[PDB]
DNA sequence: ATCAGATTCCATTCGAATCCATTCGAAAATGATTACATTCGAATCCATTCGAAGATTCCATTTGAGCCTGTTCGAAAATTCCATTTGAGTCCAACCAATGATTCCATTCATTTCCATTCAATGATTCCATTCGAATCCATTTGGAT
DNA sequence: ATCCAAATGGATTCGAATGGAATCATTGAATGGAAATGAATGGAATCATTGGTTGGACTCAAATGGAATTTTCGAACAGGCTCAAATGGAATCTTCGAATGGATTCGAATGTAATCATTTTCGAATGGATTCGAATGGAATCTGAT
């Protein structure tokens, strides 16, 4: 009997911006459905996107042009930074 | 069990009166408590349907929280915590 | 053979690229998912996750307590603008209200 | 002897409530109100306390910010006081209504 | 190349109504209003067989999705026109 | 031949088939869905264009024009509710005219 | 000299245009506008005329129910005529801000 | 290009919605709140044309801006 | 209320013109037809889980009394903003020419999909430790009356 | 400007429920070697879009004149605030009863994957049309005044 959740990796950032602070259990709940729900709204938008250009496949531009599109002003910013810094860093090695 | 009857009343004046305060209203007119149940009745019903037919879509009996959430996020209103 | 580690540490990342691409294949939202995507996705999650719990941790210890609770989410969200345009249409559960009191009610 | 005026424990009142995160609307009556409405649209039912506490918290929400632009209407319209047809306007321009 | 729904909306048109032909215009109307509905339904479908976790969209989902979308009394003559096709169908 | 004319529709079950698979909704499309949608398709189009038309030869035209679509549409309450967020294109809107404006 | 009073044939240029679909703002003016809007979020761009049709009938519909929520805000008031302060009512009712 | 829109347009888009009398400060006022929407409307357009990979702005373009809106068109083609 | 004069619909024909509906040779799908791959209708068996009830404490709910103040009614003053003329201009609107820009191919390399086969990341359980949800109490207000 | 009484924080305190780590499984990334796609990459025609120019026509900006609606201002009727007593029934606890979920299997009936060979819908002009836009003649209603 055993489900996901991504209380963990909330967890992480959690102690990389704040060391010393806590969460508790019915705000780490809040913080996964605040995943989830962006992630939905991220990837319906991708595949609104993708679709609407008839290709096949969300690759990271489709994300972005989403990003740009749900996130408002300098929260969209900020997030195209770290998401593209992220991609390539990984596509070297 | 037992019949249900005008339940609506255990939605009080003073509950309806605090409701208020927490939103920031200084008076409040006689008018407006049964005006409150009112609509609180109509959300509370639109919410329920929605809710008790995904409960029915599961083949199931028993009206889950996933259930109101999806409920919730079908009207407009995404509730967060529950999942 | 090589010893693998995450997708996540090649870019550098606490959220679990992984995870993310398997729900964004299991999801029925294309047919296929670039390599990229999950990558990008993580971050933008892992970004605001981030911001908020920054947010909070400052109600949080500005109320006098170690632990974040989601009263503290909701100030954090209903005091930024942008986090809340973005939870415009959200009700965080427990989350109580702004303070407010509009000008004409207080006393003359 | 004592207390105070018209308008006092008003605004105490309403910084107590904004306050806290408190559920203002009594527990057992609104698990009732839910039960006969879901029981009088379908019978035989069952809820994950959860489940109820999920309804409450939405509908609380829900009320509380009706009430705010209920408020705003009535400072629209020079009164002090939320009326009726302050409700009404609010949920109209709301898309709720006409 | 490519698609649009009009010949449908006329047959359709004149099935109910033998009075009148169509517009371009509103033809375009109908068009966006097909279009939308089918949409709005397909998605509340998908959601309804994640939600429960099936592989696959029947007119069981399409029924509740329908329930979901529709208003009352529009909602039933709906789920009825729609069980009589599926019925004659499997004939 | 048709699966349309198998179920008696004139909307065509086979292309609902094929936008089910192509629209990304779910992995498998069961043979009943798309008739069923086909179906409530079919009859939304048909009561709008009934509302419309009736619409249409009221102010005695012989075609139904976006004006007659939006006229049907915001009358019927319960369509003027499913559409209630879609803005119609050369519709107008409804004359009314609040009381409380009204002379004497 | 027998000629009208304050306001009833604004009652009826009302009804004239609640019954037409006549696209009210003059058109190249808008277009005008729209294509200077645009360019300051990205240059060297053109625009399908449907295009900037179908901007003006979303423009003027907006329009048009926000001046629906603002009336009945200004006759909310005891007032009969729209104020700035009728609009903000309205938008920030509707959420818009 | 924002006082192309007339104080003459501004009134029949009033008349349309049915409003007896115009405050002098509105046709400024509404001037503004046009330009919002149709800043927001164009952004989200235009961020379309730019995924396509497009330097015009189809009409599919501004329908699918105001979907994502949520003031939904018919009429264009979705 | 009628009188008794301008406008303004408001209809009943009128003549053109901008379109709908019909017919017409091809892309583009739809339908069949074996033949897979698999989804999940059928079916026991275990366990959360809710559902109901019973009890006592006291927390708020209810009800009614007095009264302060905001809502409304009215009347007066102030002005913002309706209506119309005149006159000036910027909106239609018609092809009308040229050229950017979409858009359909058609190759090749690069990418993304499979499908098993191990290797960490992860996700319940106990198992303890520690924020903090309840209490008292002083001090700082903070109101409302002399 | 000042005294009273709660009330307002907020400092300090002690049970405890709510954290946050450690330990075993195991579900699931991740690897890696072929198997399909997909995305440009240049490569080309046809489009739609811009672009001016140059006539007429509403359509628009000011300016005046006063008719009414908005703010103001003041009374007065009164509805809702504020208070305290009376006990109800909500909150809380703990317990069991068994209906119903929900993991594990094991199978026909269903949907998929091709792959052709018919059928269809799209296109795009061409031959009836339905309406746009004038023209009045009369209600139709609006109006200063008998």
């Amino acid at each position: 009997s055993r489900k996901e959740s991504y209380s963990i990796y909330v967890y992480k950032v959690l102690k990389q911006v704040h060391p010393d602070t806590g969460i508790s259990s019915k705000a780490m709940g809040i913080m996964n459905s605040f995943v989830n729900d962006i992630f939905e709204r991220i990837a319906g938008e991708a595949s609104r996107l993708a679709h609407y250009n008839k290709r096949s496949t969300i690759t990271s531009r489709e994300i972005q042009t989403a990003v740009r599109l749900l996130l408002p002003g300098e929260l969209a910013k900020h997030a195209v930074s770290e998401g593209t810094k992220a991609v390539t860093k990984y596509t070297s090695a | 069990r037992k019949v249900l009857r005008d339940n609506i009343q255990g939605i009080t004046k003073p509950a309806i009166r605090r409701l208020a305060r927490r939103g920031g209203v200084k008076r409040i007119s006689g008018l407006i408590y049964e005006e409150t149940r009112g609509v609180l009745k109509v959300f509370l019903e639109n919410v329920i349907r929605d809710a008790v037919t995904y409960t029915e879509h599961a083949k199931r009996k028993t009206v889950t929280a996933m259930d109101v959430v999806y409920a919730l996020k079908r009207q407009g209103r995404t509730l967060y915590g529950f999942g | 053979r090589a010893k693998a580690k995450t997708r996540s540490s090649r870019a550098g990342l606490q959220f679990p690229v992984g995870r993310v691409h398997r729900l964004l294949r299991k999801g029925n939202y294309s047919e296929r998912v670039g390599a990229g995507a999950p990558v990008y996705l993580a971050a933008v999650l892992e970004y605001l996750t981030a911001e908020i719990l920054e947010l909070a941790g400052n109600a949080a210890r500005d109320n006098k307590k170690t632990r974040i609770i989601p009263r503290h989410l909701q100030l954090a969200i209903r005091n930024d603008e942008e986090l809340n345009k973005l939870l415009g249409r959200v009700t965080i559960a427990q989350g109580g209200v702004l303070p407010n009191i509009q000008a004409v009610l207080l006393p003359k | 002897p004592h207390r105070y005026r018209p308008g006092t424990v008003a605004l105490r009142e309403i910084r107590r409530y904004q306050k806290s995160t408190e559920l203002l609307i009594r527990k057992l009556p609104f698990q009732r109100l839910v039960r006969e409405i879901a029981q009088d649209f379908k019978t035989d039912l069952r809820f994950q306390s959860s489940a109820v506490m999920a309804l409450q918290e939405a509908c609380e929400a829900y009320l509380v910010g009706l009430f705010e632009d209920t408020n705003l209407c009535a400072i629209h319209a020079k009164r002090v006081t939320i009326m009726p047809k302050d409700i009404q306007l609010a949920r109209r321009i709301r898309g709720e209504r006409a």
